[PDB]
């Protein structure tokens, strides 16, 4: 015999479900319970979403495991990380033994590679030995 | 060795009949659908049936996005609401789809 | 029972009653065992003469 | 029964962009040294 | 001399720990945590002796 | 407050003492990988002023600092001494000053390693301490000594904990849990506190054999005298792939809690998997040679010990195919240990099928001491061990420490530890393909191609490890506003697609084990009354 709610307390329910002082939490889902009971032709539809919405709503228990919107900072995070990785890597490596080993340029290693056809080296893969400026 | 599709549905239509409050034919209702195979009409009719029984609109709601994601067509879907329209008509339950359109 | 039960009570270390800060102490205890190595290239490094 | 439309055309229509999704994480999975290879000066580049 | 039933008398009569629950638990434990104490100073004592390389000598 | 922590006989504190020494090792140990990863960056002397005798010492006191101070105390100390008591439903272990007693000789293992790392240079010999390197001709001074005893401290440690795990698991079950009903971790946590007690002591009189060879004029491994170095192979190999398999049995044990939970559907075929787990207990015994392909053995002996080494890929394949069939057909739900665990069963395929090229001895001639070996066991140890280790934390830690971390943060320190860690190990086979060999400071100039990006790749894995730990920093200090806000998650299963959230409200957690069930952080004294089960 309990009537129907007031519109103006649960007009637009799945958006402001969640700043709810929570006192009202209680007092707006018992009354749902209590209007269920009735033939279900009974009942308009602002509370059937709502209804729907305490028990089956993305909220509380069911929040997602990352909110909308945070993929997209977890995709800036990583990238920051390489970035920063990247970053630290080339500052350490300035300070590393400043000379060269003599066979890292291309006054070596094209020698190399002369001496490899020199000695025929292998036919099938290659045998060019430059990687340095 | 294990069971065939009908004495399945003989056996979720007693379960759906013997329960008793909501956290009862919400597990039974979880325990029909995690299945293989998709329950029959009078194994979902006796699960309206139950959750008419226990006053909960929401788990009627959701026996038809529960069926909907188990099928495979949407002919399949729309053979099950036909086969259960007037089941619809009695106890008045809504789809999700006309209640939230996108 | 003899030993009091809590949230910060499982952990051979202080959190909240300090006068210095956490942090400190946290990332010192880390910082020590990161810097174990370093220590022992120091040490090294100077006995075989380089560093 | 066969209610309308066939099985794994359905499944069909499920499942063609899974391949080349597949293709593709695959394909950055074990090819990622590909690209330095291509930004290498072993292409004396 | 059977002096169980003395001995489990005390040893369940006391809130002492039980390393001190005897009559006879100081003339142990007194020297051993002196000889405990000169016994694992005296190992790191010569650690930086033994880092940088001198040795103990033969006089 | 030293009854608690330095008197104490409490399985949880020990726990947590087990875990504090095993992260301060661990990057202990990764700051030595940091250190070597930097010398091989490029060729030449860098960072180290020549000096490839300290270059040894570092490679040999990041392989010790990595399995025997960081993955066994975070895996069978830590994780073993705390969940399984409770797991089990024991009210503490059986033998508990054993079990202090196991903790405590560490850190004087720890004290032992870093001294011989300060006198004559530190053993440069290799973690598998071969002679006759390591005798007195070759390595003079204390150094090796000092090694060998903390190798000796945590033989002590890992066999008195093994007794103690296999008589408190034998004894010490609740009034339901028969054998055939136990978690899948404790099962285990049971195999290799088996194969702990069968493979330590012949590790422990290798190792004495050879301390009194260096220091008591004996001759088991010097020639000259009549030894044999390759006894010195098979007294160590003998423990050495049982310790392999005890390095990834409680990471199998863990996954296969995680990949439940997270599927929210039990394991497929749970006692064919713990029939899996023991034959890889069992057949882990039978394959030590396949290190010894090289040496010089039989015809037969390789064509024995590469058809045993191969019906190892038997008992892994059902449980990796257990493992894709539980989660196949459930409701995925993609949390830091799930993806660590996904991660971990995909990169443990790939070093599973470059082992098993591995495997033949008509291949490992062309493979062997190159770097696809050290990719082989990077990707099973830094990819099978420490993810597993990752997805503990993750899963078990909000319940212990009782405080819940920033989930957006722990997912991108998975993202930066997957990324860099297959950059930096997956080279590693085409150096090795080339003919790359292993543990050496300095390498042929061809090579220098490849060992750059694996440089780059250890930079952003220990960039990982520091945002894991300010991750700890500000679990430790705002994980009780972690709850409070939602930058966490905080129930381990979603509500199902019919149950709603009051009901899941009545029903908050729904696990298999007792571990979730606890109070948050525990009672000092759980279970007095004792946990019935049917
Ligand atoms: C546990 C085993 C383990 C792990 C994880 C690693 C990880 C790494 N290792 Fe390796 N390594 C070995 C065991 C391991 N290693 C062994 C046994 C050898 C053979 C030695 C020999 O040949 O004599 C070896 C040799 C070896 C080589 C071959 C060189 C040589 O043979 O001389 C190299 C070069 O790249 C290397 C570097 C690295 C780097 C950069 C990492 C990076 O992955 C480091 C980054 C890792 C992390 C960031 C892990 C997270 C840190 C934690 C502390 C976990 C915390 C989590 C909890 C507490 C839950 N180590
Ligand atoms: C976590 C530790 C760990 C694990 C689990 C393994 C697992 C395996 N390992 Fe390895 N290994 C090491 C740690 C480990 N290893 C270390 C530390 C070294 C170097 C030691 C040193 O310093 O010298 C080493 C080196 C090593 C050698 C010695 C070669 C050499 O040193 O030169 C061999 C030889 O047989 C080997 C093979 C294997 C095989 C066949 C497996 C198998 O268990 C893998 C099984 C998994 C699969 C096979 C994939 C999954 C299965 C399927 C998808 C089903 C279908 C697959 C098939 C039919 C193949 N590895
Ligand atoms: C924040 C600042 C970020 C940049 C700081 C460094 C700026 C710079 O000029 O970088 C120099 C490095 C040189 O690095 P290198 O080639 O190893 O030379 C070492 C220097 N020696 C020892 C020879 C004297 O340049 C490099 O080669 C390293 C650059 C980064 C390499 C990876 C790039 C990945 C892009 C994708
Ligand atoms: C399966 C793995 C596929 C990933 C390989 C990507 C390579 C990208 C690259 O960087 O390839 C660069 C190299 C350059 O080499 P080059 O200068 O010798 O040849 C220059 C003349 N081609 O192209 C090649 O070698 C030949 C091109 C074919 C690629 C072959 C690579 C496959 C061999 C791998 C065998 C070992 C696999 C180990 C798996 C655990
Ligand atoms: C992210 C995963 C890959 C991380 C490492 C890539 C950079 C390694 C590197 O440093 O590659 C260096 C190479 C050439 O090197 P080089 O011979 O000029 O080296 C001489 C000394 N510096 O050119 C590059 O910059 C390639 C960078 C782009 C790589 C894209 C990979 C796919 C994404
Ligand atoms: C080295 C290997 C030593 C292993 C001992 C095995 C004992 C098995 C057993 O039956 O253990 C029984 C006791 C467990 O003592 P507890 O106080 O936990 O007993 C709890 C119930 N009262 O073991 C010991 O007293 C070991 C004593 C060690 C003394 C120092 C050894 C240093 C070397
Ligand atoms: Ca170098
Ligand atoms: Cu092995």
């Amino acid at each position: 015999q309990t009537k129907a709610l007031s519109k103006a307390t649960l007009t637009d329910l799945p958006e402001r479900w969640e700043n709810m002082p929570n006192l009202e939490q209680k007092e707006i889902a018992d009354n749902l319970t209590e209007r269920q009971k009735l033939p279900w032709k009974t009942l308009n539809n602002e509370e059937i979403k709502a209804a729907w919405y305490i028990s089956y709503g993305e909220w509380g228990p069911r929040r997602p495991v990352h909110g909308k919107g945070d993929v997209a900072f977890i995709t800036k995070g990583v990238f920051l990380g390489l970035g920063i990785s990247f970053g630290l890597f080339g500052l350490v490596r300035l300070l590393a033994n400043p000379e060269t080993p003599k066979t890292m340029n291309r006054e070596w290693q094209l020698k190399s590679d002369e001496y490899l056809k020199s000695k025929n080296a292998n036919p099938w893969g290659g045998y060019s030995q430059v990687q340095s400026k | 060795d294990e069971e065939t599709f009908e004495e399945f549905t003989a056996r979720y239509e007693k379960e759906f009949d013997e329960a008793y409050d909501l956290f009862e034919v919400q597990r039974v209702l979880n325990n029909c659908f995690s299945y293989d195979l998709v329950p029959a009409p009078a194994v979902i009719e006796k699960a309206l049936r139950a959750a008419r029984r226990v006053n909960d609109l929401p788990t009627a709601i959701r026996v038809f996005e529960a069926l909907k994601y188990k099928v495979e067509n949407e002919d399949q879907y729309k053979a099950y609401l036909d086969e259960l329209k007037d089941v619809r008509q009695e106890l008045g339950v809504p789809l999700k789809e006309e209640l939230f359109p996108s | 029972v003899h030993f009091k039960d809590g949230v910060y009570e499982n952990i051979p270390f202080k959190v909240k009653g300090r006068k210095t800060p956490y942090a400190l102490s946290h990332f010192g205890f880390f910082a020590i065992g990161f810097a174990v190595p370093f220590v022992a290239c120091y040490v090294q490094l100077k006995k075989s003469g380089a560093f | 029964g066969r209610i309308g439309e066939s099985w794994v055309i359905t499944e069909g229509r499920r499942l063609i962009p899974e391949i080349f999704q597949w293709s593709a994480v695959l394909s950055v999975c074990l090819g990622w040294p590909g690209a330095v290879y291509f930004f290498s000066k072993a292409r004396k580049a | 001399a059977n002096k169980v039933i003395q001995l489990q008398k005390i040893f369940q009569s006391s809130t002492k720990p039980l390393w001190w629950r005897h009559p006879r638990s100081a003339l142990y434990l007194y020297p051993f945590y002196a000889i405990f104490a000169v016994a694992v100073v005296t190992p790191l004592l010569y650690i930086p002796n033994a880092i940088r390389g001198i040795k103990a000598k033969k006089a | 407050m030293v009854q608690r922590w330095l008197y104490s006989t409490n399985a949880k504190d020990i726990a947590v003492l087990y875990f504090m020494l095993a992260i301060f090792s661990g990057m202990a140990g990764t700051a030595m990988s940091l250190i070597i990863r930097l010398e091989l960056a490029a060729p030449g002397s860098q960072y180290l002023h020549g000096n490839s005798q300290l270059f040894n010492v570092l490679v040999v006191g990041h392989a010790v600092l990595m399995i025997f101070f960081l993955v066994m105390p975070a895996l069978i100390g830590g994780f073993g001494n705390y969940l399984l008591p409770l797991m089990i439903g024991a009210t503490d272990t059986a033998f508990p000053r054993i079990n202090n007693i196991a903790f405590w000789v560490l850190p004087m293992g720890l004290v032992c390693l870093v001294t011989s790392t300060l006198v004559e240079s530190g053993a440069g010999t290799g973690w598998t301490v071969y002679p006759p390197l390591s005798s007195i001709q070759a390595h003079s001074g204390p150094s090796v000594d000092l090694a060998i005893f903390a190798l000796h401290l945590t033989s002590i440690s890992s066999l008195l904990g093994a007794i103690n795990f296999i008589v408190t698991t034998l004894n010490m079950r609740t009034n339901g849990m028969t054998m055939h009903k136990l978690p899948l971790f404790v099962w285990s946590i049971f195999i290799t506190a088996f194969l702990l007690l069968l493979s330590l002591p012949v590790l422990s009189a290798g190792i004495t054999m050879l301390l009194l060879d260096r220091n008591f004029n004996t001759s088991f491994f010097e020639v000259s005298g009549g030894g044999d170095p390759i006894l010195y192979e098979h007294l160590f190999w003998f423990f050495g792939h049982p310790e392999v398999y005890i390095l990834i049995i409680p990471g199998f044990g863990i996954i296969s809690h995680v990949v439940s939970t997270y599927s929210k559907k039990p394991v497929f075929g749970e006692i064919s998997m713990v029939y899996a787990m023991a034959s890889i207990g069992l057949l882990g015994f039978l394959v030590w040679s396949h290190h010894m392909y090289i040496v010089g053995l039989d015809a037969d002996t390789r064509a024995y010990f590469t058809s045993a080494t191969m019906i190892i890929a038997i008992p892994t394949g059902i449980k990796i195919f257990s493992w894709l069939a539980t989660i196949h057909g459930g409701s995925i739900r993609l949390a830091t240990p799930m993806l660590y665990a996904i991660a971990f069963l995909f990169l443990f395929t790939m070093g599973g099928l470059t082992g098993v090229a591995l495997a033949n001895a008509s291949l490992d001639v062309a493979f062997h001491d190159t770097y696809y070996v050290v990719g082989h066991f990077h990707y099973v140890l830094s990819m099978g061990a420490i993810f597993s280790l990752f997805a503990g934390y993750y899963y078990w830690s909000p319940q212990i420490l009782g405080l819940n971390y920033n989930e957006k943060l722990a997912q991108i320190q998975f993202w930066l530890i997957f990324i860099g860690a297959n950059v930096i190990f997956f080279p590693m086979h085409f150096l090795g393909i080339n003919g790359m060999p292993r543990r050496i400071p300095d390498y042929p100039d061809a090579f220098a191609g490849w060992n750059y990006v694996a440089s780059i790749g250890s930079f952003i894995a220990t960039l990982s490890l520091f945002l894991f730990i300010y991750i700890l920093y500000d679990q430790l200090v705002n994980g009780l506003n972690n709850k409070v806000n939602n930058k966490s998650v905080i129930y381990n299963k979603a509500p199902d697609f019919v149950e709603s959230n009051t009901i899941f409200n009545l029903n908050t957690v729904k696990s298999s084990s007792i571990e979730f069930l606890l109070t948050s952080p525990p009672a000092v004294h759980s279970f007095n009354t004792p946990a019935v089960q049917s």
